[PDB]
């Protein structure tokens, strides 16, 4: 007894999310193999989620001057919204994926000349500075600045939000709001320079992606 | 020939002035072993790098490159820089890149202040062809044959803050060293000074 | 699967390279009392197209009666074939011809009879060649031959003129030195000096004049001339055992197989 | 003997490719942890390289008619160039990464009515149809079409190219060129419909990414 | 220490000769989760300048795909390059040229294209060379080549005139005898006949014309001439595997790399 | 680290929740012949800001004399408002 087998009609193939089931199917032929390159024309790792979406991104550049009074808010911005911009590589991962869940890494670098004096504050505020005390900001995870000792601090805070995932197209409220206020006034004499720079390097940590969208 | 190549030899020179704007392009560099621009008037001589003389005697080259940007500031200067790597060829309109668009490309941040000057920035082999040809023997441009696997841009990531009793510029030297270098198919070609 | 494209059937290995060695030898009846299963089949499915072909009750033809083998490229294109030929007009007219594997370059400025069909049967090429030149004609003529890879400065292709190059650029690349009275012929390899991976014969566009060429043979003469006699050089090619072949291509049509 | 330790000056931190070394450093504080969601508001896998960049993408829609003669080329396109377009999710991975190395998966689905007759050819051609024979196309890895038996075939071919990596901004030549020619003429009588559709579903296999660019 | 110069720190071994063989081969990740320590460093201290260079998380490029090796001088300068060339005017015009490794001697009377750059990359030189001469031109000409070390009586350098020397002084030093019709080319060694230790290329003053030269190749002809035809000789050089190299020097600037 | 942001120093756990139960009880001298290390410190570094505060040679105040506890929210906001 001989039997000539025929082609199967039903087939469940495709990709992760794009799912197709066909009634008229055929055998997918395959020749060759995925060839590796021994004399590597690229000595670093390829593009991946781990190295692209988590890397320090400059979001704002201001300049702390001498004419600022006490407890003047130097910077007032959204850490999440400034990372949503066309000029970054995190635009490439967040454009097709709507939902977002992430931790916030903060590193702020300033550069004073040592013939000045004064100090700053860098707190991480959830939501808004609605009725929080200026003098009680150290309860927040903060990092201070000094013209005597250091010029680099870092702050690692988790996702503080009323929900779990994030919507980019219509946010209810900003998730984090990085604040920088004048902790001590910047004084100079004669000849000492009356400017010193300020930069905020921010990046995401522990990103999830859910629910792909067709729209931009 | 490894003795001459990986030793850091001066290839260029650019200062860091204080009269510039945030994100202004200072100097664009075609990243290749064929890079030299310095000279001297007395005596009549054009300064060559030890890497370029080894590689100017070949048709093809392949290997990584290590730049060494040594600054000479005072102890009171400050500000930062951004050493972005823009790949491709030697001929695009590279001076239209926004500073936040350079954050997608691989890079390295750096503080000017401190007690360590030289940041050894290494160049990966970002290329479409495994063998990169010496096109400088020819005199006609041709798509397909390149010499630079990328272009370096030192951005004005922050401005220069300084006291009054020093100058308003911080000079950055450009050494040139290489690692994992490979060259074959010899020739003879006396290279010309790249005036960018 | 690394990609994630799932299917209800199984795709097998289609178009298996080198299915048979063409010697007719033994390696009863082939068909016979056993029924032919490959008599009727389905050709749209490549799985059932792999069935053994028979329609008649057969047996073995037998062992072949030539000791050599004439079904591999290593012993078929080993016999050398024509590439180009050229003459001389005046003193020190250095000649320069490239080797272009394209089929767009019609002969004599391109590929002649056998090499035009052979350099369009396979897609990519990576390896050396054999070069046998023949010197025939006038006597007491000095000469020199050398190699020059692609992507360098060289003289004009297929045009006989005075060389703008010098003895320092020609001899530093690698060369030989002979005389047209001693031996009059040179059998020389053609090594693979290329920065790219592999060259391809059949191309169009701007990549055909860039991603096909792999070598250049160029000759300068001297002590020319003597009493009036022609001076013609020949250039032949043959494949070597160091190269390989990739992706079997459909052969050339009947309007392209042309000779010089 | 007591010793008060101070802050380290040198620090090597950052991302995969973006590399920064600072002279003025501070300790990176860290609070909380990356929290997982037990009542999952997303039952599928998150966005990744394995499920996004390898999924069937319709690249062309033509219509094979009855008025076509024998050996008429129905489709003439570039498989790699049509996948380079704004309206796909593979634009999001290839926009920051210049170099490319990929295998080609092909699935073509047609829909004839069974009161017609005729057949097609679907070959995969490296480079161009410069001087290849129309009658000798079966040496190529192909898949035929018939009005009798089947309507779904699949072809898996490797990366056939003179180099190893690919440049999107200035290609030397097209890598693959999917060809579709009339293998048998489409005949009808009276009342049978004079049109039948044609679709090409293509996707990448075994993708590598090397050498990130700042430009678009 | 034998001298007695004490210090508070330790001086290490700076500028280590031949740090790497230039084949790209294997001998996971180079950088990665491990932090780059050679990203930032201090270059004024040569101890901390010995740190491994990296700034990016990397891995191996892989093994190279040419079997030969093109990163050692034994197989780079093995391909021979130009030295000089000369012609003839009358009967028995013995030609004499020295080999001077100086960069002050501009070509043609000195070092041409490749050998001018190569004989100023290293300080001292001690060992033999390869000499390949090529005879091209008129026929039925007798000739003789010989060696003569430095510090002896010899004819005028780079000037073609009648030889004041004789057959007893030329043949007692060592010579060959040939004819321009039989073979027309000679591949000959250049042995190290020098009383000093090693010669040095780049010098100035009166020591440049004394502490650089190591050899002299000189040719006398006969049976000249026949019907009017040029008679040009060539002289090429290549390094041999018996010599060594010392103290790596900065290369030549762009105003010195000149050709003939 | 899951993200890949490397640093030359180590960031410790800052602003630890509920450092102390507010009952004054025992759980010799607190400071004394042993020198006060938390007298002088650096507050810009949160690592050295974790140092124990003292400036005087001290001892224990003792056990509190109310049985109930009035330093947790479960028994402070339990009285309605």
């Amino acid at each position: 007894e001989q039997m000539i087998q025929s082609v199967d009609r039903t087939a469940v193939t495709g990709a992760s999310y794009f799912t197709s089931v066909d009634q008229s199917s055929v055998h997918t032929a395959e020749v060759g193999s995925h060839q590796i390159e021994p004399l590597k024309t690229s000595v670093d790792k390829p593009g991946s989620k781990k190295t692209q979406g988590e890397k320090f991104f400059l979001i704002h550049s201001a300049r702390w001057l001498t004419t600022h009074a006490l407890f003047h808010e130097v910077a007032k911005l959204d850490v999440v919204k400034l990372l949503y911009n066309e000029q970054f590589a995190v635009q490439g991962l967040l454009r097709y994926h709507t939902y977002a869940r992430f931790g916030i890494e903060i590193q702020v670098q300033i550069n004073p000349t040592p013939f000045q004096q004064g100090g700053l504050i860098c707190a991480m505020v959830p939501g808004d500075q609605s009725y929080g005390s200026i003098a009680s900001l150290t309860v927040y995870p903060h990092g201070l600045l000094n013209c005597n000792i250091n010029n680099v601090v870092r702050i690692k805070v988790p996702f503080i939000y009323t929900r779990g995932a994030y919507h980019f197209k219509d946010p209810q409220y900003p998730v984090w709001e990085l604040t920088i206020r004048v902790w001590s006034e910047l004084n100079i004499g004669t000849g000492t320079s009356a400017y010193t720079s300020l930069n905020v390097l921010a990046r995401f940590t522990d990103l999830e992606l859910h629910g792909l969208t067709p729209l931009s | 020939f490894t003795t001459w190549t990986s030793i850091p030899t001066l290839a260029a020179q650019f200062p860091f002035n204080a009269s510039d704007s945030v994100g202004q392009q200072i100097k664009v560099i075609p990243v290749d072993p064929y890079f030299f621009q310095m000279t001297n008037t007395n005596p009549d001589q054009k300064c060559i790098t030890a890497l370029a003389s080894i590689c100017q005697m070949f048709c093809f080259w392949r290997g990584d490159l290590v730049f060494d940007f040594q600054v000479f500031p005072t102890k009171y200067h400050s500000g930062r820089l951004l050493f972005c790597f823009v790949p491709g060829n030697e001929l695009i309109d590279v001076t239209g890149i926004t500073l936040k668009q350079a954050t997608t490309a691989p890079c390295a941040v750096m503080d000017i202040a401190g007690v360590q000057s030289t940041l050894r920035f290494r160049v990966p082999w970002i290329s479409d062809t495994p063998y990169r040809v010496n096109r400088y023997t020819k005199e006609a441009h041709q798509k397909g044959e390149y010499t630079a696997i990328g272009k370096l841009i030192v951005y004005c990531y922050n401005r220069l803050t300084s006291p009054s009793n020093v100058a308003h510029h911080v000079r950055v030297n450009v050494y040139l060293s290489a690692i994992n270098l490979e060259c074959f198919a010899p020739l003879y070609h006396a290279m010309d000074v790249t005036t960018q | 699967d690394d990609s994630g494209g799932f299917s209800t059937t199984v795709s097998t290995e289609q178009n298996v390279p080198d299915p048979q060695v063409g010697i007719t030898t033994m390696r009863m009846d082939v068909s016979g009392v056993q029924a032919p299963v490959g008599a009727i089949t389905t050709i749209e499915d490549p799985v059932l197209a792999k069935k053994v072909p028979e329609t008649f009750p057969e047996l073995k033809p037998g062992e072949s009666r030539h000791t050599s083998d004439h079904m591999s490229i290593y012993k078929f294109m080993g016999r050398s074939h024509f590439l180009c030929t050229f003459t001389f007009n005046s003193n020190n007219k250095e000649y320069t011809f490239p080797i272009t594997l394209s089929s767009t370059s019609n002969p004599p400025h391109g590929l002649p009879s056998t090499l035009r069909w052979f350099f369009n049967l396979f897609q990519l090429y990576r390896g050396p060649l054999d070069l046998t030149i023949i010197i025939t004609g006038a006597t007491d003529v000095d000469g020199m031959a050398w190699f020059t890879p692609v992507g360098l400065a060289v003289d004009t292709p297929w045009v006989e003129k005075e060389s703008a190059l010098q003895i320092d650029y020609k001899t530093a690349l690698g060369a030989v030195r002979f005389n047209t009275r001693r031996t009059g012929n040179i059998q020389i390899r053609l090594p693979w000096y290329s920065y790219l991976y592999a060259v391809s014969g059949a191309l169009d566009g701007l990549g055909d004049k860039t991603d096909s060429t792999f070598g250049l043979v160029s000759i300068q003469i001297a002590n020319y001339n003597h009493s009036d006699e022609y001076l013609s050089f020949s250039c032949y090619l043959s494949v070597t055992e160091q190269s390989e072949f990739y992706f079997p291509r459909a052969p050339l049509n009947s309007n392209a197989m042309l000779s010089t």
